[PDB]
């Protein structure tokens, strides 16, 4: 039975993170208390919540957390991709490897742009940054302790971003046109999501998730739509043409106003190395840096739009 | 390919965690960072400590300034100091205007040694006097 | 030729300088290689600290991880401690015996809180108290 | 006049050290004041004198004394070599390569070692370590200040072997028969220098130097008799057989056994961080393995000696 087995999931290459997860996930339901106690447990939940009350606050827990994520979104991503992924491509009709190889890819960020996004947008909901409110995101900076989603939200995504920018790393094949700016935005996305998360300017990261998921999830449905035969792909881009623009660059013009103007007078800005609160003259430049860098990203992920967008319709 | 991603997962995890003691090793010893520990030599070998910060060298800081001076500037296996904190009590724990003329300390010591004891039991007019 | 030369050159002098922050640092703070500091929990949020050595946990040695402690187990950006630092006279400035019945200690501290400040004050029956 | 020059200076390889340090020297000289305000003064003297008594300390002036050094033993070991060992190499009609070049290189041994031997005999004599006496090497442990001369030659040997060591890093050509337990021999020189003078333990070093030398220096001799004519050069095999004999092997059995039994039973014998005196219970392994590996490699000469003894004598 041995080496078919091999064969068997050389072909398929989630049946070994999915034997993991399940037997994590037995061994965790069928110990009987599911409680913080366990070990299981500080792989398989977020953990840390203060008392009894709905703010939890940041550890190593988290780290394992985010390693056991990794763990689950690879087998997700193989499961979904080739299982459902696969055999839709290959219903349509659309019949190739440059296209369906690429289809295939732009499916499966249109699966997870549609519940990140949303699942973000939900999360800021439920708060006080409603509509991105700048006054909000500094008001009451240190935050040691975010709430239950919204740290899950922020530990989903640093688990799922990880991964990929491992994915990448690990060497998959070709880039081409891209890597490099692409690359930029791996690297970058992680750092702001460990950064922000760890030195607690958590409600700074959630309004960009914001941003680039709404954004990201239209430009995928385009470039999925056009794959395929068209039809009226053309009126999805007109609406990534302003997605894009109104969140972006919009958007983040705001925060990144917001930053120099008013991480200043809003909240405490003495350095007060003891309480833990860092917002002050120093991490100003920081902030604006690393929001500066993302805005150069996408002007230059808006040259590449506009050049398509005058060449396409001009040729 | 693999050997890629594993010297960049440690990469990683090395400077998350240089991130990590960089918050705690910061915030376990801040006397350091906001107060500056200023001494006024009396007569002898008998200086008066104290601090200068802004709001974040709050009694605690001084303290604990006053204390790392004190146990680090002098060496007690030549002779041995005999020393006096004196506490102002006319101020809230976070006193110092974050400006530039700060005002009366929190904390102020009379550190010495035994040579001139009598100096120093004379300068602490009522406080305990510890010697190491 | 030269490259392997200027390599080993800077792991020596790497491995010096690291040599010579042991020593440094080491003696600097030593009281933590040779103090171990024994809290004894009181009724309430009231902990009585001392240290517990060999002959090279001196008074000063006592002193700063008592301070350590005090300084480092208390947040007083939360609610304010008030604790007084008591010294045992009838003691030598080096007096732990090297064995293991080492003794009476040279520094005893009463750390408190201040929800139960009145009973740090009373436990501290003469001694003065600090706040942070 | 210019490649003329390098061409010159390509020849000769004592000339750029000879200017460097002639340089310091002037500016150092004629400056007027040769006090402790220079800077030169760092570098061109030993530093940390205690009051006005004749004890030193120890710093950072003291690796700038040994770079300087360097410079100067470079410089003398080309100059010499070159300028006098290969005039008198060449005078003596001896003439070929393999034993010429070896001849040069010996030559220069017996000529430090000369200096050296002499110099660190000396140096115990004017002190409580007469003929290797161990009570005293710790009597007094931690020593945080030798003398003028001890505290010279302790550098001026540090100067002297990392620059060999140096040199034979920096790949010089060939080894051969060698280079691997003459590696083991440099590298472990240099970390006792180091470790001794740096730890206090330098009335330990002081003995071991005496060992060392006046074997060598025998060694040297007899290597460079025999390679020129013999008529006697077996007498200075008997000789270093006997100086070997009893300098490194008694010397050294003694001093490894002065370890055990008197680190424990001399001086102060608690850790104490504080006071910086590390000769406890810890240390004790460590000063044990160090010289149990100077006296695994000197018995490992001692077979190579042996077996040429039996040998030679008898083929
Ligand atoms: C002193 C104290 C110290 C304290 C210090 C304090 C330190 C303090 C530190 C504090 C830190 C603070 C914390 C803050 C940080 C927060 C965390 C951040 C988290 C980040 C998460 C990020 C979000 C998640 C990431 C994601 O989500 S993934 C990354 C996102 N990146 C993208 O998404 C890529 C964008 N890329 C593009 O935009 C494309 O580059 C693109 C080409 C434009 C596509 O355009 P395309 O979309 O290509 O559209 P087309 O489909 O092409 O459609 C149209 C088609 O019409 C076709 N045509 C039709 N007729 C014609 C015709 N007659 N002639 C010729 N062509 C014709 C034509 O063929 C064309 O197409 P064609 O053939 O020309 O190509
Ligand atoms: C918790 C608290 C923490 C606290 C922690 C506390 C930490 C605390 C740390 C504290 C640390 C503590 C501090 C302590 C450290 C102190 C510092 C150390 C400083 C070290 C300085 C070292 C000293 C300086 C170094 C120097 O100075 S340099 C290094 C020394 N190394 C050597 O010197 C190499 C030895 N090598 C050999 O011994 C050769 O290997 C050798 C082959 C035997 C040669 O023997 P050979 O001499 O070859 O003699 P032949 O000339 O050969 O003569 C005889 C010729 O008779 C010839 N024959 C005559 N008739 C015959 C015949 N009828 N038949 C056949 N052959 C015949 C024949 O040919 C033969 O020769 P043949 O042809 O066979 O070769
Ligand atoms: C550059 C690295 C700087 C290192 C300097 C200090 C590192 C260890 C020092 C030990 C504690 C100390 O000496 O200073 C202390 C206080 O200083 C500190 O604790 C600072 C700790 C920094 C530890 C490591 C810093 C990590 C670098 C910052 C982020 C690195 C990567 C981030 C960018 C991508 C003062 O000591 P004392 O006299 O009160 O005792
Ligand atoms: C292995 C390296 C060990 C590193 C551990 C500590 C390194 C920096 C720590 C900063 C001070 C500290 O955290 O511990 C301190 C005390 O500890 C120390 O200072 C130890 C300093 C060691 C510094 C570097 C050690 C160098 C390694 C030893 C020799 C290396 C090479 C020698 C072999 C060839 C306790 O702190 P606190 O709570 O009193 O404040």
């Amino acid at each position: 039975i041995w080496f078919s087995f091999r064969e068997i999931s050389y072909r398929h290459a989630w049946i070994a993170p999915l034997m993991i997860l399940i037997a994590v996930y037995s061994a965790y339901f069928t110990s009987g208390n599911t409680t913080k106690t366990n070990v299981l447990h500080r792989f398989v939940a977020v953990s840390y919540q203060i008392g009894d009350t709905n703010a939890y606050g940041k550890g190593i827990n988290d780290l394992c957390f985010v390693f056991y994520y990794m763990i689950f979104f690879t087998f997700l991503r193989e499961f979904l991709m080739d299982v459902v992924i696969r055999p839709f491509a290959i219903r349509l009709h659309v019949t190739s490897k440059h296209r369906i190889k690429r289809i295939m890819e732009q499916m499966y960020a249109i699966f997870y742009t549609g519940v990140s996004g949303p699942f973000g947008i939900y999360c800021m909901y439920h708060s006080d940054l409603w509509f991105f409110n700048t006054k909000a995101m500094y008001r009451t900076y240190p935050d040691f302790t975010n709430p239950f989603l919204f740290k899950v939200f922020y530990l989903g995504q640093a688990a799922f971003w990880a991964q990929q920018a491992c994915i990448l790393v690990l060497q998959l094949e070709k880039p081409r046109k891209d890597h490099n700016e692409l690359t930029f935005h791996h690297i970058v996305t992680l750092l702001l999501i460990w950064s922000s998360y760890v030195f607690h300017f958590t409600k700074m990261g959630l309004p960009i998730y914001i941003t680039m998921d709404v954004s990201d999830f239209l430009l995928s449905f385009s470039k999925t739509l056009n794959y395929l035969d068209s039809g009226l792909a053309f009126f999805s881009f007109a609406i990534f043409v302003v997605a894009w623009i109104y969140l972006r660059h919009y958007i983040n013009l705001k925060i990144l106003w917001s930053v120099l103007t008013q991480f200043r007078t809003e909240g405490n800005y003495v350095l007060n190395f003891a309480t833990q609160q860092y917002k002050c003259w120093i991490s100003l430049p920081i902030v604006f840096v690393l929001i500066g860098a993302l805005q150069l990203v996408n002007l230059y992920w808006l040259f590449l739009i506009f050049r398509v967008l005058y060449r396409i319709l001009w040729r | 390919k693999i050997f890629n991603l594993f010297r960049v997962c440690f990469i990683s995890l090395l400077l998350i965690a240089a991130v990590e003691y960089f918050k705690y090793g910061t915030r376990i010893n801040y006397e350091w960072f906001h107060c500056t520990p200023i001494k006024e030599p009396q007569s002898g070998s008998v200086i008066k400590l104290w601090a200068r910060g802004g709001p974040s060298c709050d009694k605690r800081g001084e303290y604990k300034t006053i204390v790392k001076r004190i146990t680090r500037d002098y060496e007690p296996n030549d002779e041995h100091l005999s020393f006096c904190i004196i506490e102002n009590d006319n101020v809230p724990p976070v006193h110092y205007p974050i400006h530039e003329d700060k005002g009366e300390p929190g904390y102020v010591a009379y550190v010495g040694y035994d040579t001139d004891s009598e100096l120093v039991q004379e300068l602490c007019a009522d406080s305990t006097i510890y010697h190491m």
